[PDB]
């Protein structure tokens, strides 16, 4: 007894810390930069949609104005 | 978050174990040194008794 | 961040302090124990010479 405390504690004392650091690094890398880039891309597409909407609205208002 | 708390808990388990071992060792030193000094006093009294016997 | 660094460093410092204190205490314990053994060994011979003197 009291000799399995080492073999159940020291293991996770380093392996768990290193593995969780690895998980945090990979998750941040996968998540943050890709999300910001994708949001910028969607913003550019949204601006293009806004331009198309403005053009169509203006041309239809020009024709229909009677 | 998640892993950070567990790592802190590990760092705290090390804290408790190290501190407890230090305190126990300090108590051991106190007891052992008291033993040694009492033995030395007994030796001194034996020297004095030997001196009286020599007289 | 900020809190993680300071807390982790302080806790590791606590562990190291306790460990070194324990090592110093155990070293002094071993030295006192050996000196006590010397005191016992000399005291036995002191008793023997006292007994011869008394005879």
């Amino acid at each position: 007894d009291f000799d399995d405390i080492h073999r159940k504690r020291m293991e996770k004392d380093l392996n768990e810390l290193q593995a969780l650091i690895e998980a945090h690094f990979e998750n941040r890398k996968k998540e943050e930069e890709e999300l910001v880039s994708l949001k910028d891309r969607i913003e550019r597409r949204r601006a293009e949609r806004a331009e198309q909407q403005r053009i169509r609205n203006e041309r239809e208002k020009e024709r229909q104005n009677r | 978050m998640d892993a950070i708390k567990k790592k802190m808990q590990m760092l705290k388990l090390d804290k408790e174990n190290a501190l407890d071992r230090a305190e126990q060792a300090e108590a051991d030193k106190k007891a052992a040194e008291d033993r040694s000094k009492q033995l030395e006093d007994e030796l001194v009294s034996l020297q004095k008794k030997l001196k009286g016997t020599e007289d």
